RNA sequence: GUUAAUUCCGAUAACGAACGAGACUCUGGCAUGCUAACUAGUUACGCGACCCCGGUCGGCGUAACUUCUUAGAGGGACAAGUGGCGUUCAGCCACCCGAGAUUGAGCAAUAACAGGUCUGUGAUGCCCUUAGAUGUCCGGGGCUGCACGCGCGCUACACUGACUGGCUCAGCGUGUGCCUACCCUACGCCGGCAGGCGCGGGUAACCCGUUGAACCCCAUUCGUGAUGGGGAUCGGGGAUUGCAAUUAUUCCCCAUGAACGAGGAAUUCCCAGUAAGUGCGGGUCAUAAGCUUGCGUUGAUUAAGUCCCUGCCCUUUGUACACA
């Protein structure tokens, strides 16, 4: 990558994301039967799958 | 005129500058590989990020 | 024809699980490869006072996070690498392939 | 015969520092009379010709180890920072003592700048480190 | 104090009355054979489990017991 | 209360004391010396090197921190 | 010298313990004497693996006080080392058995404790660690703020204890013990 | 040489202030205000000296270099760095001044100070800490 | 209050669980906090174990 | 023309120390340089007491170089030490007789144990609330 | 009876159970054995340099291998073997073999404090204010003020020390940023120093860096004198950071040279790599460690016990206490 960061910072930047992406879904989701999220980061994907109770709502 | 006096102070250092990305306070912030977040939050998304007390 | 696979990852059972899997690949796929070299672990250290305010009895916490990268270095053309690094690939753990 | 290695060091640079005074050409600066060596350091030093004696130490470390600029010089020269009432910590001693001592030892061919940085050891200077070494040897003998 | 507690001791009397003619005086080789019969998740467990097995093997050998 | 007024050089009669008695003692060290002598510690260990290079005075073992002279041989 | 050992340049032998009360308690004699009073450690694990430490090694320990002091146990040495030489350049004798007879006339027989004090006689280890502490701090009271140096005094102390002249503070305080002992029994 | 040579002056006397004889070369010039260890060494390295020598020994000719050395620190070559009158307020000349001139120039740049009725003045004259110390816990001993 | 815990206690071990701690504080009948606390089945607190043998909300 | 090359580990609390032993004269050298100039010097017969338990006869067909990194002043010496000695013993286990290796070893133990087994005793961690590992910071009522 | 333990043995109107302790996780050590390695090396060779066949090289390159390097699966220790004590049960002590025959931390039950936090929150009820604002922005000051007392710490009171040279050894670590404007620095010149000027390296086992750290070791100077101990106070100057340093931000040079001569009643912390001495990293940081949190070096005295004081946990007893 151009701007090169380092893995210390990249995998912590991960977790913040992670978190950052729980807390949003939690207040987002919380009506509809929110119970968290599993994110698959692959190469120019990114799979991020909700996992819920009410899919249909 | 307002323009020139409403943000001109420079905020290029300090702690005042810098601030929490949860809280967005001015106190105890873990600048330490890129949190940029106070102590109190790191403790409450310590398990979300993945810090874990082994030892 | 020497690229290198370097897998970091935070846990310790599922990347020795991937770089096993890579060298399972190689050896099905038959090309001359090296052992999965283990560099020195980070333990990313962060003490923090337990206490949300200051006033109580001075306890400090001791947050951890244990980050591992291992390194394989094949002797094949590309497509092969990109062939084998497709295949069975699971969340924690991250793949860089350098190409020279 | 024999190495620096083999010799007692304690004795070697105050022979190297007795060389130097029989040599007499190193082309000392005009400010070693009255100058502290180190920003640490409180006091002159005792000896007048503490020149001599530092450029032998540095002619054994660069014969044991090469590629050492100035702040591998300040970094094996630092000590002590007496800060009075604030408690001590180490501190690198000054640049341009160290710096006069390569200038010398690279105006008489005793070291060398090597390719990537730092200065190395001359095999005339190893030639006459050796001699010495013998020399010390012989004395102990 | 090394004392065994009950974890150690009830699965320990459970595994000698199931299995007495496989266990031994050796405590290398019982160890192993608990190994083989019992599910143990730990190593430390285990060697404890061992243990109280050959001081009640030495106990059986001695007399009966309760 | 108290002060120790050592000699910072040699009187006469005390060079001629160090000439006699020092040389005849057991323990031949600054310190002791300038205990005995009421002279400085730097006098005393400039006076026992000098009488090492007279030659009357045996060493036994220097260091930095103190010098061990002792008499001549016996026999 | 593969079978007989030589402390420095002293022998092993001719070190004759006068109180056989002492005699398992100091550990001097043909299989504790090393070439250093230095060592690794391991000495203060079990209870009674202290007595098995050798005596110049427990004066070693037993110098190095008073904050600026701990951790030189190098330094300690070369101080214990001039010492002996001090010894044997004034008495004439082995710096082991002048200081073995100095741990036997310093070693104070007896104490007073709290049971009003009621006086016992105390055990031989600690008689051994009294007299290690008593002439190493009269040791040190006589090099503090004086000329005379740390091996001088030290020898000095080891001497006069020795010879039990009354002049070491060792010796005064074990009879200052021995009578206060006497006196509340 | 190690016993008491003739004229040995056990007291010199150099600029209103005595020099104890007793006291090493490089020392013994330090009683003298506005002299101290670094300065001493260096004007008895400017001057040739064998520093090894008492302040008793030596001759009354070598202290008047010796004195003429510290009274012209420019002249004997010494650089401007080793004094502290460094770019002075009143003349703007690099100069070393001795025991009484030190006194003299201190009360003037304290009168200095109290003409200007600086903070700095105003501290000097009410007789407290003025490089921006903490007052509230130190400073008992001075006042009562 | 009481018939939620009830209900939320009764699905979960309907569910099918090993052990359950449902603690519900605040300010109850009344302005002092009283804090409720439902406990039935095997729950364990200490160790290595409770950061992937329960679930905590 | 067989190469004896016996490479043998020793270690104190921190500093590592690695003899190598071969065929060879009764030269002993640590770091490019012999036994005899190892600072500080007060230790200097604690590096002679393999020669001088063993006698010269032993160490005169052994030659012994030594690398050493990590540890301080005396850690570095009595990893040598116990290196030195060690590598002896491995050799003289490998290349002749056990009977020989088993009379060195008793000579070894029969002086001290940190001679052959290294001790297990390292730092301990400093906790919070206190300068040091047990030592606490001064408490203070009232 | 036993245990660090409501830990077990055994009695038994109790039986069957549950949390906690234990068990668990990480750390420390032992595996000349397995897997590994051009981001660690080893030893052999080929050269190069020097000294009189041999010795040194972190000088270069390659030949097998992993002992030193790192990290994965395993293993190893369990009162297992012996001698005694003990209902011959639960268990206790010593010894042989042995790297260990109690390494250290985390987690930590029921019930409660009207303990701390509304100044961590876009967690928040109620009350107050809401345009001449308790909202927000800018300039200056203050948070540092000094007759006084207390607390945590640093410097020391020196000769077991100070100064000046020489030798010689570490591990935790961290390092160029979303906003964000601020990185670690090798090497070459200028200057005594703080520092400045240019080419490079590094997103990290690649570069700083073999992390040439201190204490310590060796050799001079000092001579018991408030001394070359101690550096508080204060004057003059020179640099870096920042828009801005004055109430000296810090650092460097010269000079000035106070109390303090081992500290009363009182009291803190600790027993093995421990206390203490000693230095190095992270956090606060633009500039920045007398704090705190980790790590490394040197490394002991004394103890393997007791309820005497301070307290805690069971059983019995008494109570006119139950905000006890
Ligand atoms: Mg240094
Ligand atoms: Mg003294
Ligand atoms: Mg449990
Ligand atoms: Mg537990
Ligand atoms: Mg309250
Ligand atoms: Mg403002
Ligand atoms: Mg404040
Ligand atoms: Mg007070
Ligand atoms: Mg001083
Ligand atoms: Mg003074
Ligand atoms: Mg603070
Ligand atoms: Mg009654």
């Amino acid at each position: 990558m151009a701007v090169q960061i380092s893995k210390k910072r990249k995998f912590v930047a991960d977790g913040i994301f992670k978190a950052e992406l729980n807390e949003f879904l939690t207040r987002e989701l919380a009506e509809d039967g929110y119970s968290g999220v599993e994110v698959r980061v692959t190469p120019t994907r990114t799979e991020i799958i909700i996992l819920a109770t009410r899919t249909q709502n | 005129g307002h323009q020139q006096l409403y943000w001109s102070h420079p905020r290029k250092f300090g702690q005042g500058s810098r601030s929490c990305r949860v809280c967005s306070n001015r106190h105890g912030l873990i600048r330490k590989y890129g949190l940029n977040m106070c102590r109190q939050c790191f403790r409450q998304y310590a398990k979300d990020i993945g810090f874990i007390k082994l030892d | 024809h020497r690229i290198r696979i370097t897998l970091t990852s935070r846990n310790v059972k599922s990347l020795e699980k991937v770089c096993a899997d890579l060298i399972r690949g190689a050896k099905e796929k038959n090309l001359k490869v090296k052992g999965p070299v283990r560099m020195p672990t980070k333990t990313l250290r962060i003490t923090t006072r337990k206490t949300p305010c200051g006033e109580g009895s001075k306890t400090w916490d001791r947050f951890q996070m244990r980050i591992h990268k291992r390194l394989i270095d094949l002797h094949s053309p590309s497509e092969i690498v990109k062939q084998i690094t497709s295949i069975s690939i699971e969340p924690g753990v991250e793949v860089e392939v350098t190409i020279a | 015969g024999v190495t620096v290695k083999d010799v007692n060091q304690q004795e070697f640079v105050r022979a190297l520092a007795a060389f130097l005074k029989k040599s007499g050409k190193l082309k000392v600066p005009e400010w070693v009379d009255t100058v502290k060596l180190a920003k640490h350091k409180e006091l002159a030093p005792y000896d007048e010709n503490w020149f001599y004696t530092r450029a032998a130490s540095t002619a054994r470390h660069l014969y044991l180890r090469g590629g050492a600029g100035v702040g591998s010089m300040t970094k094996i020269y630092g000590g002590r920072q007496r800060n009075g009432v604030m408690p001590s910590h180490f501190s690198r001693g000054s640049k341009s003592v160290a710096r006069r001592v390569l200038q010398a030892l690279e105006g008489l061919k005793m070291v060398e700048k090597d390719q990537d940085g730092g200065r190395k050891l001359t095999p005339q200077g190893q030639r006459d480190l050796d001699r010495i070494a013998g020399q010390v040897a012989a004395a102990k003998k | 104090g090394r004392v065994r507690t009950k974890t150690v001791k009830k699965a320990a009397r459970v595994i000698i009355e199931k299995y007495y003619t496989r266990l031994g005086n050796d405590f290398h080789t019982n160890k192993r054979v608990c190994e083989e019969i019992a599910i143990i998740p730990s190593k430390k467990l285990r060697n404890k489990i061992a243990g109280y097995v050959t001081h009640l093997m030495k106990r059986i050998q001695r007399g009966p017991v309760r | 209360r108290d002060k120790l007024n050592n000699l910072v050089l040699f009187d006469k009669a005390t060079y001629d004391k160090l000439c006699k008695e020092v040389p005849n003692y057991k323990l031949i060290t600054p310190a002791v010396v300038s205990e005995r002598l009421k002279i400085r510690g730097s006098l005393a260990r400039a006076a026992l090197q000098e009488l090492l290079s007279k030659g009357l005075i045996k060493l036994v073992s220097k260091h930095r921190a103190q010098v061990i002279y002792t008499r001549n041989t016996k026999g | 010298t593969p079978d007989i050992k030589l402390f420095g340049k002293w022998s092993t032998d001719d070190v004759q313990i006068n109180d056989i009360s002492l005699q398992d308690y100091i550990a001097v004699k043909e299989k504790y004497a090393k070439y250093l009073p230095h060592s690794a450690g391991r000495y203060a694990a079990k209870r009674f693996r202290k007595a098995q430490c050798p005596i110049v090694e427990r004066l070693t320990n037993s110098m190095m006080m008073h904050g600026r002091n701990n951790g030189k146990k190098l330094m300690t040495v070369r101080i214990v080392k001039h010492a002996f030489e001090i010894i044997h350049l004034l008495t004439g004798e082995n710096p082991l058995q002048v200081l073995v007879n100095a741990i036997i006339n310093s070693g104070p027989r007896e104490d007073s404790t709290r049971i009003r004090r009621q006086a016992v006689d105390v055990s031989p280890l600690r008689r051994v660690n009294q007299a290690i502490w008593l002439l190493c701090t009269g040791a040190r009271e006589a090099a503090f703020r004086n000329i005379k140096t740390i091996a001088e005094c030290l020898a000095d102390e080891l001497i006069n204890a020795a010879k039990g002249s009354s002049n070491s503070y060792a010796i005064k305080k074990k009879d200052e013990l021995e009578r206060v002992a006497k006196s509340n029994r | 040489s190690l016993v008491i040579p003739e004229k040995f002056q056990h007291i010199l006397r150099v600029l209103n202030t005595n020099i104890d004889g007793r006291r090493k070369i490089a020392f013994a010039i330090t009683a003298i205000k506005g002299v101290g260890r670094r300065y001493a060494h260096v004007v008895l390295r400017k001057a040739d000296i064998d520093l090894t020598k008492r302040a008793g020994e030596l001759t009354e000719d070598e202290v008047e270099r010796v004195i003429t050395i510290m009274q012209n620190p420019r002249q004997y070559k010494i650089p401007d760095w080793f004094l502290n009158r460094q770019k002075d307020v009143k003349d703007g000349k690099y100069s070393q001044v001795l025991a009484n001139g030190l006194d003299n120039k201190l009360r003037e740049d304290l009168e200095r100070l109290k003409k200007i009725r600086a903070h700095r003045g105003l501290r000097h004259f009410w007789g407290l800490r003025v490089r921006g110390q903490h007052t509230k816990t130190t400073g008992r001993r001075g006042r009562t | 209050v009481r018939r939620a815990c009830y209900g939320v206690l009764r699905f979960i071990m309907e569910s099918g669980a090993k052990g359950c701690e449902v603690v519900v504080s605040g300010k109850l009948r009344g302005q002092r906090a009283k804090s409720m606390k439902f406990v039935d089945g095997l729950m364990i607190h200490s160790g290595d174990p409770v950061n992937y043998y329960v679930d905590t909300a | 023309g067989p190469l004896q090359s016996v490479q043998v580990f020793g270690r104190k609390k921190t500093a590592t120390a690695v003899a190598h032993c071969k065929r060879g004269n009764g030269l002993i050298k640590v770091n490019g340089r012999p036994l005899e100039m190892i600072e500080p010097r007060t230790l200097q017969y604690k590096l002679l007491e393999p020669v001088l338990l063993l006698g010269k006869e032993r160490f005169a067909g052994v030659d012994i170089r030594v690398r050493v990194k990590g540890g301080g002043h005396v850690a570095q010496i009595y990893a040598i030490r116990q290196s030195i000695s060690k590598a002896l013993v491995a050799y003289y286990q490998k290349y002749v007789d056990e009977a020989s290796k088993k009379e060195i070893k008793d000579i070894l133990i029969q002086y001290d144990r940190t001679l052959l087994v290294a001790d297990p005793r390292r730092c301990e961690s400093k906790k919070f609330g206190g300068p040091g590992a047990r030592a606490r910071y001064q408490k203070s009522y009232r």
